[PDB]
């Protein structure tokens, strides 16, 4: 998860085509590799206002705290036996 | 008459492949009534 710490800005993707002479990939988007690392969701929001782009901000989906149970695979009468081990 | 040389286990000569299995079906009318969970499975 340690890919999941920080803020990240990008940018729409814009178009990429076929190179006619070797089949790259030619764009003419200058923004396509621009990816910004930010501590907090407010410096990025605060950065992308200083310059002038039009945002968008998904939340932080953090995973929800499970309820972990080694014995709950070994249950008197619970469904939640493990049929192997 | 205290008999202590000869060996008087001599059944299991005579025992056969479902020996084991006819006691356990001998012996399944002595046997408490099993407990239940409630349901007919854990898949259930």
């Amino acid at each position: 998860v340690n890919n999941t710490k920080k803020w990240k800005m990008e940018f729409d993707t814009r178009e990429r085509w076929e190179n006619p002479l070797m089949g790259w990939a030619s764009t003419a988007d200058p923004l396509s590799n621009l990816v910004l690392t930010f501590s907090t969701k407010e410096d990025a929001i605060a950065f992308a206002e200083k310059n002038g782009w039009s945002y968008d901000v998904e939340e932080r989906k953090v995973p929800k705290p499970k309820s972990k149970s080694y014995g709950a695979n070994f249950s008197w009468n619970k469904r939640t036996r493990v049929s192997t081990k | 008459p205290f008999d202590n040389t000869t060996y008087k286990n001599l059944q299991h000569h005579d025992y056969s492949t479902y020996t084991f299995l006819d006691l356990n079906l001998d012996l399944s009318k002595f046997r408490m009534p099993q407990p239940s969970s409630g349901r007919e499975s854990p898949r259930h």
